[PDB]
DNA sequence: GTCCTATCGATCTTCGGAAGAGATTCAGAG
DNA sequence: CTCTGAATCTCTTCCCGCGCGCCGTAGGAC
């Protein structure tokens, strides 16, 4: 190809061939003209050594170049890893019809939707656009059609909010490690330029929000809209493929919010009466009768899904908080109020969320996780949960803390000042004072986050859970647990050197207050390894994720039961002591090898290939059963493949 | 006290506690004084040109028999200055021309010369120059050269366990690395045998070296080891013993003599007995012959009766063979002392790996195992063996390697030769076996102490060199050949080569880089980068932990915190902020002298292997106003070690709390608050804030500032001092006072300030003048802002007002929830300029032109042209407008159209023609503007002068010899024709009327060359008859998806641009402006941010106070007042400052620039305690809990618990989104395989790359994925059938067989492989 | 100045990758 | 006298996207 001006790109292969060629026009030459065979013998050479390179340049002595030692690409090197055709053209290859744009958070989208630009939908769905204006008549054919779009006329709006009224489109970050990866949404139009992303959503893709961009495909045929809405739809899956644990496990913001709204403060504006319902309970709240942490007994109803599967409604008083109350409300109507009566927090509603799923389903889940969503950035607003530098809480026994180990560790120093302890003893000494030390700051200091609030039962105070700021983003699960929190007003305390060997003299500061400048080049040590493991490792797992999905992907389940009797024995994992890890974690979903009998003698408990579910695992820890044997891929008989029932539960079904 | 008068219109209320005893170096002298080194020539020939002539000079062939040697070189100006020349697009560089003399000697005759010619400075090449801002200019393009940093030269001993053989033990290597030619290593094996290698060829058996140097092997012996010796009488075979020889070991056999036995035998030995071994004089003793037996002798040993051996140096002794031997007569036999600790035996084992006898047979080995395939010849060798060490063409430890070598062989001097010699080796040998003998220690490679800077100065005297070199080869060859005769210098050189080697490194070295002209703090701390990379170093794929990290000597020369995350952590480094460089290039910086007890005020520069060497306080460590330190015991860094020492037993004083960082994260206040996470997210985030419009100050700051807008060069500062003549905002112009004239001058300094122009990055760069006409400067004051600066302090961004809460999710995560009212201030909008540039040719179907007689196109198109062919200035444009109508002949409109999407008000064009080409009104209007800007400025000194010479007239005439029955009326130089008679005065008009004709005649050429500067055309490129670019500007807005940082390294993108009356307001209605997130305060320990709010909000107070003070009309003397009353707050703060003496005048000026808020300066570590916030605002009559209660403006409601308000400091980023929002339906296709094209810059499609078909096949989604890699993509017909079939609203596909899997087949079938498809 | 033909067939490709595995080279001996 | 141990050499692998920026055969002979 010519380039800028009258100039040819250098076409590596033609400069190769133009070797090839001419040696070869020299050698029919001096073969005719019948030279000598030394100088036959040179001109042999010189050729076989260029065919040798224009196959594998650089598989000889040398590479040859035709600029500054830049090695000419041989074909070999066109077919070859990770720039030649098999990885870069072939597995996976450019494709039209997609754009990309930095997200931004959507609060208001219903869990299924995502925004996307105008701009963009209108560039994107343009085959679409001229399928409707042909359709209505209004434009001639492809020739107007361009035309009319691109003079953005009044009316193809009305029409592109008709094309893409429901057709799902895919996104997808990248690197995209696993299948919740990309997923599909039905697209709403917006007038910027972000892509609003929903934002239960993005703690799946890893995405924050920090100007992390994302493409978009849109799927083209009638059987890509059906696979993305039957498989890859957000609503499909709320699971992961991993693990039995949710993915939509709620945004920090969002635990905030319900961990505020659930609390209970012993003095409150009024507390102590007497409710109908969860709708003057919101009343009381709303007209700012009542605080929401105020403590109330109430009316309450709750379902139950019998026997059978069909509800029972039950009704009682209630002795619980406004706040409570009103988060009844949002609930489907089938789960037990148990659930809510409870400051809830990350673990406790991740909890609460899974239970909708194993009682209802997923259709209630998904709306369920929603309205969860909305409430807890809506009492997360209202609680206005600041931060501010008067709610770093430091525990005024830090001060005598250290100036009691620093002359503890003097002694253990005076010591060596006498030679009465060795230069290992001294060290290894000195760093469990400053442990001991650590420990008590830390415990000083959680201690003092609790102790902060104490009020006026009416008359004489009374302590309760305490609403300093900080506490409560730690005690909610929101962000910054205990080693967070411990560092910012507690102490940074020891630190490591290059070489991993431990520092003599600790970090006795926190964020609070000043690091001096050898605290803080010291620290450093730290943050700079913390990194470069994270720049440096990110290319290990990539390349370890390749190796498997290139040795894993001949698999398929194909066979319903491969007709084994074999299979492997669970246990819990017990060593060093105590159980790392329950029976129902490992069998939890596989099937039986063989019949499984009740602890002691010849009866039978589970017959010999039955899928151990939910149901079937308590029963198991109803019993004092110890070893189950259970299929594995490992042992399944199928040749080609594996069979279902070895495989066992499908985790994100 | 005093303040100039720029700072003397916002004086920072300064926190600063720690009196900054050395104020800040100018922060770029790392690189200017680099390339001055390079430039300037020095009779003591090291550093420079000069020293790579002299390097290379003199030159000569021995069959030629005559040379031609360098003189001296001269360096003319450059042919374009800078502005210029970065119009114009050539390089900014000067012509180098040089004294060659060519000597001719003569055959037989002494040498005296039958000629030499001295060529009159033969043109030598174009070498560029720097730029006073410490950038070069390329090809109009501004680049700059990033140091290095690279392993000196000199010796290094090595080891390591586990990474060889991990049975326990460790190997010792030494290296030897000349600053050019080979490297040598020395390694031992496993078991202690000796080895030697150049180059990374190889192993070699060590000895090999010292055989080639021609010792024998009874000489090495004597080299290396200790001799024990055994005299044949009183009894057979007596033996010497050296007491010291035993101890610790054990005795385990019979020793004794002459009364008390010192030790028998089965027990250790120990000095109680050695010194009776001395007391006793064991001189001789008598030992078992098993003793004997054990040895291996020193000596030569022939039988001299026969002629014929019977023992040699290092052949091993038995009983057998001592007695013929001492039988032969030999009656002292003489071997080595070998204790396996103290003397290990590793020479003899190398011996029994030795294959060589002498020296011409390890010659031999040598040599085929360096060029195997070649000859050895014994006239041959020497060509290979002398040239690996020994000789300048080929070895070269500059001054800096021989000196780190003499220093670890622990030589007395450090004045040495650059090549080794053989007890040069030899010494490094004996260091590397004592370390194996356990007697010694290695060196930590990735200390600064061995890693020495590269800079710019540097790196181009070695490519200069290598250019030399090539002219060696040519010059060496044409002058033995030449008949000499008719040859002179320039026939003996070409500048080609040299001009080759130069302008292929500044144009495209890996360190070349292209200037981040983003902002000017991203311009400085890119010139002061340190790189690891590069020619020469290391590659940023292929090293680990040992060397990104940290190490105990960076602290005080490298900023720990400032380094771009990503694959290159720490291959990059920031140099620290007083950090400098050393003579030899180790990186020293200064400490504070302590002098017996009290810290005196001269400061030591220390590298970083004298640091070791004392013991240095910490920063913070406070005195006694006399000096001496109030603790009695104080923390001190020692050894990388530290702990706390003794009041005056500590040595040396770190110079300021500052030094530890780079200016990058100097810039941050609060930075003793911040996890280095944050701290490195913020340091890297402030260079990349994009100029916005109207910048300002930060309010809260570090004080950095005052110096990083000054010394990046980017506002233009008075050169001297005056008194402003005349001010635009395009020109500012000073009459400078006479107490700073050069006496013939004008007097007067023109700053033509740059207007709106490209920045390398796309942003806009206007100054704008900071001055009033008629007020005084005085030299280094800011007279004119650059981008992102205001009054001359340092402003990336915007002091926004900010509240930390939750708020209904739209910041959600980490997002920014911004309210309509900034971007209605037009607080953050930014203007954007492209270049987009029409070029044109003589091509093969003849010669191209501009016109508006385009064919195929109509005036509905045409309408924005003038009439030449080029689009009106303040045309607005939009997509698919023709710029440039171009034609092309057999006619083709190829003209320029806008590109898609962009959209902008076209601010310029410029227009450059080849020669001998005819010009046209568009070229014709820009000489007309440069004309007549040229003519202008001459013009106001030709009147300036004119004006003075006639008063010279007048005056003189006035003040006696008065001609004045009328006078003023007339021209001036008319005044000689008046009558006055033959004495003097008639001779001084005459003369002073010769003085202005002289005047008009001086400015007559000057005003041609400048005329002719601008009437010629320009240097084009061949084939090319003209260019023109056309230049956009847009002014974007701000925008959901657009990303803003704070300075703390919290960043969001904006989420939602909130309508006024939703944002919260406070007890007093004010609406919040920026709505961001609490949970990434804790979660991710940046704390800090918290501070400079609470510190912004009491800044605003302050100013608060003083405009309701100036809205009331106050009197100046309450006015004064309270601003007093706020510098004077707070403890013993560094700064004083008295209004007192502000003479009313500058009191209000003062007042009238703290009318928004109180500029705060909290130095890095060592800022306002939390104690004196609270103060600051008490003295404002803010709410000293910092936190408001807040009400929600969708109701009016009250927020539960107060929430934080203040403000923060607020930079866009350059990575707004509508430069990265695409789109693609169709379009190109590459030729190759039929892919989609990549990129924005191409309507490109997005890669669906493989981890995203694993995603797909990990769901069902079969027809997905077909779809995605084929009909969507590959396949040739499906995708225009699929296309049809949409606008048909079939929704269905025909997915056939993608074409780039046809090409690897043909790929593969290109070799003699045959693949195929098969049918079955 | 343009067109055609060839590369260090009279040097010196960078030491600062680890690894990890194979092909290919050598011990102590039956 | 070469058979299983081990020893030195080369070959091969090293995240995914993305956006900029520039830079892009020579020398000799007719
Ligand atoms: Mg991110
Ligand atoms: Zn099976």
């Amino acid at each position: 190809v010519p380039l800028d001006g009258g100039r040819f790109a250098t076409s590596d292969l033609n400069d190769l061939y133009r070797r090839v060629i001419n040696r070869n026009n020299r050698l029919k030459r001096l073969l005719d003209l019948a030279a000598p065979d030394i100088i036959v013998r040179n001109e042999k050479r010189m050729l076989q050594e260029a065919v040798d390179a224009l196959l594998d340049n650089g598989r000889r002595g040398r590479a040859i170049t035709g600029s500054n030692k830049r090695p000419l690409k041989s074909l070999a090197d066109m077919i070859k890893g990770k720039q030649g055709r098999f990885r870069q053209n072939l597995l996976g290859k450019r494709v039209d019809y997609s754009g990309r744009s930095v997200i931004t958070v959507g609060p208001y989208l219903r869990l299924h939707q995502c925004g996307l630009p105008k701009k963009m939908a209108l560039e994107l769905f343009k085959p679409f656009i001229y399928g409707k204006l042909e359709l209505r008549g209004l434009a001639t054919t492809i020739k107007a059609a361009k035309k009319m779009v691109e003079r953005e006329e009044a009316v193809v709006w009305d029409i592109l909010d008709e094309v893409i009224r429901e057709h799902p489109v895919l996104l997808n970050r990248a690197p995209t490690l696993h299948r919740l990866g990309i997923q599909a949404f039905e697209p709403v139009l917006i007038e910027g330029k972000a892509i609003q992303l929903h934002p239960l959503v993005c703690a799946a893709y890893n995405a924050d929000f920090d100007g992390d961009q994302m493409a978009v495909h849109v799927p083209l045929t009638l059987e890509a809209q059906l696979e993305a809405r039957a498989l890859m739809m957000s609503t499909n899956n709320i699971l992961s493929p991993a693990n039995g644990e949710p993915i939509i496990v709620p945004s920090q913001d969002v635990v905030l919010g319900l961990y505020y709204m659930t609390r209970d403060c012993v003095n409150a504006k009024g507390e102590g009466m007497v409710l109908t319902g969860p709708k003057e309970a919101e009343r009381l709240y709303r007209s700012g009768l009542a605080s929401l942490h105020a403590r109330v007994k109430v009316r309450i109803t709750e379902y139950e899904k019998d026997a059978n599967g069909e509800l029972v409604a039950k009704t009682s008083l209630k002795d619980t908080t406004v706040g409570r109350a009103i988060l009844w409300m949002i609930v489907p109507k089938g789960l037990p109020y148990s659930i809510v009566n409870q400051a809830l927090g990350k673990k406790a509603i991740s909890k609460m969320l899974n239970t909708c799923y194993r009682i209802l389903g997923l259709k209630p889940t998904v709306i369920f996780a929603d309205q969860i969503m909305y409430t807890g950035f809506a009492y997360a607003a209202r609680s206005g949960a600041s931060v501010g530098i008067d709610d770093m809480v430091i525990p005024e026994k830090k001060h005598e803390i250290i100036s009691e180990a620093e002359a503890e560790v003097a002694e253990i120093q005076e010591q060596f000042q006498s030679g009465l302890v060795t230069a290992g003893e001294r060290y290894n000494k000195v760093i469990d004072i400053w442990a001991a030390a650590n420990d008590r700051v830390s415990k000083a200091m959680m201690d003092n986050l609790q102790t902060e609030t104490v009020i006026n039962r009416d008359g004489q105070e009374e302590k309760q859970v305490s609403f300093n700021s900080i506490y409560m983003m730690a005690d909610s699960g929101a962000r910054g647990s205990a080693a967070q929190i411990r560092q910012l007003a507690g102490m940074r305390g020891l630190m490591a050197k290059p070489d991993g060997s431990i520092i003599e003299t600790p970090i006795t500061a926190n964020f609070r207050e000043g690091l001096n400048v050898l605290q803080y080049f010291i620290s450093t040590h730290g943050a700079r390894k913390g990194l470069a493991d994270t720049a440096l490792k990110t290319a290990n797992s990539g390349y370890l994720t390749r190796r498997l999905v290139d040795v894993a992907q001949d698999l398929v389940v194909t066979e319903d039961d491969c007709g084994t009797h074999e299979g492997i024995m669970m246990t819990p994992v017990i060593e060093g002591g105590d159980v790392k890890e329950p029976l129902r974690d490992r069998v939890l979903g596989r099937v039986t090898a063989e019949d499984v009998l009740k602890p002691g003698t010849a009866d039978i408990l589970v017959p010999r290939n039955t899928l151990l579910h939910e149901q079937w695992c308590d029963l198991l820890e109803e019993n004092s059963v110890d070893a189950v044997k259970v299929r594995s891929v490992v042992s399944c008989d199928t040749d080609f493949g594996v069979c279902a029932h070895c495989y066992g539960r499908d985790l994100a079904r | 006290m005093v303040y100039s008068y720029t700072e003397k219109k916002r004086i920072r209320k300064d926190f600063g506690k720690r009196p900054q005893v050395l104020d800040v170096p100018y922060l770029l002298s790392i690189q200017l004084d680099s390339f001055q080194k390079f430039i300037e020539q020095d009779p003591e020939g090291q550093y420079g040109l000069e020293a790579a002539f002299r390097s290379v000079f003199p030159i000569q062939s021995y069959s030629g028999n005559s040379e031609l040697q360098y003189v001296s070189y001269r360096l003319g100006e450059p042919v374009f200055d800078v502005q210029e020349c970065q119009i114009r697009g050539v390089t900014y560089s000067a012509p180098l021309r040089v004294k060659l003399r060519l000597v001719i000697y003569e055959r037989e005759a002494p040498e005296g010369t039958v000629k030499d010619i001295k060529e009159q400075e033969v043109y030598m090449g174009e070498i560029p120059l720097m730029t006073d801002n410490g950038t070069f200019v390329i090809n109009g393009t501004e680049r700059v050269i990033v140091s290095q940093l690279h392993r000196s030269p000199g010796v290094f001993f090595d080891s390591d366990k586990g990474k060889t053989h991990s049975s326990g033990k460790v190997l010792y290597n030494a290296r030897i690395i000349p600053y050019r030619g080979s490297w040598l290593d020395f390694e031992f094996d496993p078991k202690d045998n000796l080895f030697v290698r150049i180059d990374r060829r190889r192993k070699l058996p060590a000895t090999i070296i010292l055989r080639a140097l021609n010792y024998t092997t009874e000489q090495i012996l004597d080299l290396f080891f200790e001799k024990v010796i055994f005299e044949i009488r009183d009894n057979k075979l007596q033996m010497e013993l050296v007491p010291e020889r035993l101890r610790g070991e054990t005795a385990s056999f019979d020793i004794e003599a002459n009364g008390k036995v010192y030790v028998e035998k089965g027990r250790r030995i120990t000095a109680r007995h050695i010194r009776q071994l001395e007391k006793d004089d064991v001189k001789l003793i008598e030992v078992p012959v098993e003793y004997i037996a054990g040895k291996v002798v020193a000596k030569d040993y022939i039988d001299e009766s026969t002629g014929e051996l019977i023992c040699a140096a290092n052949m091993e002794l038995s009983l057998d063979l001592l007695a013929k031997l001492s039988q032969s007569g030999h009656k002292r036999i003489e071997t080595l002392f070998t204790n396996d600790l103290d003397h290990g035996p590793y020479i003899s084992e190398t011996l029994r790996v030795d294959p060589t006898n002498d020296r011409l047979s390890a010659l031999v080995e040598i040599y085929r195992m360096m060029r195997p395939g070649e000859p050895p010849t014994r006239e041959a060798a020497e060509s290979l063996f002398e040239n690996l060490f020994f000789s300048e063409d080929r070895y070269d430890l500059s001054a800096v390697g021989r000196m780190k070598f003499n220093r670890s062989l622990l030589r007395e001097e450090i004045e040495g030769s650059g090549i080794l010699s053989k007890d040069d080796i030899i010494d490094v040998m004996k260091k590397l076996i004592d370390i194996r003998n356990g007697k010694g220690e290695v060196d930590d490679i990735d200390h600064l102490g061995n890693r020495r800077i590269r800079s710019v100065g540097e790196m181009a005297e070695n490519q200069f060199r290598v250019g030399l070199v090539r002219v060696e080869r040519a010059v060496k060859e044409r002058l033995s050949l030449g008949d000499l005769d008719t040859l002179m210098p320039q026939d003996m050189i070409n500048a080609k080569p040299i001009s080759a080697a130069v302008k292929e490194f500044f144009g495209s070295s890996q360190l070349s880089q292209f200037m981040d002209q983003n902002n000017p703090l991203s311009e400085i701390t890119h010139k002061r980068r340190i790189s690891a990379l590069g020619p020469g170093g290391l590659t940023r794929e292929r090293a680990g932990f040992e060397v990104r990290d940290v190490h105990p000597t960076h602290y005080g020369r490298v900023c720990p915190i400032e380094t771009p995350e990503g694959p290159n952590i720490g291959l990059i480094n920031s140099l620290s902020v007083y950090a400098q460089t050393n003579e030899y290039g180790f990186l020293e910086t200064p400490y504070r002298k302590v002098t017996d007890g009290v810290v005196t005020d001269e400061i030591h520069y220390l590298s970083a292997i004298e640091e070791g060497n004392y013991v240095i306080a910490q920063a913070n460590s406070n005195l006694d106003e006399e000096g001496h330190f109030v603790e009695d015991l104080v923390t001190c860094r020692s050894k990388g070690e530290s702990s706390l020492f003794s009041r005056d037993q500590v040595d040396y004083m770190d110079v300021s709390t500052q030094q530890v960082v780079s200016v990058g994260a100097s810039l941050i206040p609060f930075l003793e608050h911040d996890d280095a996470n944050r701290a490195l997210m913020g340091a890297n985030m402030q260079r990349q804030a994009v100029p916005t419009l109207r910048a300002d100050k930060p309010l809260v700051g570090t004080g950095m500032e005052r110096a990083v807008a000054v010394d990046s060069g980017v506002t233009a500062v008075a050169k001297r001092g005056g008194v402003v003549q005349y001010v635009d905002a395009s020109r500012i112009v000073i009459k400078v006072n006479e107490d700073e004239m050069y006496p013939g001058e004008a007097g007067i300094d023109i700053y033509n300030l740059t207007k709106y122009t490209r920045s390398n990055q796309n942003t806009c760069i206007n100054q704008m003048p900071c001055v009033s006409l008629g007020e005084p400067v005085e030299r280094g004051d800011v007279l004119a802002d650059g981008p992102s600066t205001d009054l001359g302090e340092l402003a990336l961004g915007q002091n926004m007002r900010v509240a930390f809460m939750p708020w209904n999710g739209y910041n959600f995560e980490d997002s920014i929830l911004v309210s309509e009212r900034v971007v209605q201030e037009d607080r953050f909008t930014t203007i954007h300029i492209q270049e987009l540039a029409c070029v044109s040719r003589d091509t093969k179907l003849g010669p191209e032109e501009i016109t508006a007689d385009i064919p195929n196109v109509g005036e509905a198109a045409l309408s924005k042209l003038d009439e030449s062919g080029i689009v009106y200035i303040g045309a607005e444009v939009t997509g698919g407008d023709i710029l440039v109508g171009k034609v092309t002949p057999k006619v083709k409109d190829s003209s320029l159209r806008v590109p898609n999407g962009v959209s902008g008000t076209v601010i310029d064009v410029q227009v450059f023609t080849r020669d001998g080409v005819e010009k046209d009104k568009r070229a014709l209007e820009i000489e007309e503007m440069q004309l007549k800007q040229a003519k202008k400025d001459l013009s106001e000194e030709l009147q300036i002068l004119e004006a003075g010479l006639f008063s010279r007239i007048r005056a003189v005439l006035v003040a006696g010899g008065v001609e004045a029955e009328k006078l003023d009326k007339l021209p001036r130089d008319r005044w000689l024709e008046l009558g006055l008679t033959d004495e003097e005065k008639q001779n001084q008009l005459e003369q002073l009327a010769e003085q202005y004709d002289e005047l008009k005649h001086e400015f007559e050429k000057k005003l041609e060359a400048k005329r002719r500067k601008i009437t010629q055309g320009d240097d084009l490129a061949p084939g090319v008859l003209k260019i023109v670019k056309v230049y956009l500007a847009v002014k974007r807005r701000i925008q959901p998806g657009d990303k803003m940082a704070g300075r703390h390294g919290n960043k969001g993108v904006i989420s939602k641009i909130n309508p006024i009356e939703d944002m919260p307001y406070d007890e007093n209605g004010t609406p919040v402006d920026i709505v961001l997130n609490p949970l990434g305060v804790p979660s991710r320990m940046n704390i800090g941010q918290i501070l400079e709010t609470h510190l912004g909000m009491a800044a605003k107070g302050i100013g608060d106070k003083i405009n309701a003070m100036l809205k009331q009309q106050q009197e100046v003397a309450k006015l004064r007042e309270f601003i007093q009353r706020a510098y004077d707050l707070g403890a013993d703060v560094r700064q004083k400052v008295d209004l007192s003496t502000f003479s009313d005048e500058e009191v209000m000026r003062l007042a009238e620039n703290l009318r928004k808020g109180m500029p705060i300066a909290t130095p890095v570590f060592d800022g306002a305690k939390e104690a004196e916030i609270k103060e600051l605002l008490k003295l404002g009559d803010l709410p000293t809990s910092g936190q408001i209660r807040l009400y929600d403006g969708r109701t009016g409601e009250q927020f539960e618990r107060p929430v934080t308000v203040g403000y923060m400091y607020m930079l866009k980023l350059n990575h707004l989104v509508d430069d990265k929002m695409h789109a693609r339906s169709t379009g190109s296709y590459s030729l190759v395989t039929q892919q989609p094209l990549g990129g924005k810059a191409q309507f490109g499609g997005q890669r669906f790359g493989e981890m995203e078909v694993w995603a797909l096949e990990a769901y069902g989604a079969a027809y997905t994925l077909q779809e995605m890699l084929t009909v969507k993509s590959d396949d040739v017909n499906g995708r225009t059938k699929m296309y049809k079939n949409i606008v048909d609203g079939n929704h269905q596909m025909e997915p056939g067989m993608p074409e780039s899997f046809n090409v690897l087949l043909k790929e593969i079938r290109s070799l003699g492989i045959n693949i195929e498809l098969e049918d079955e």
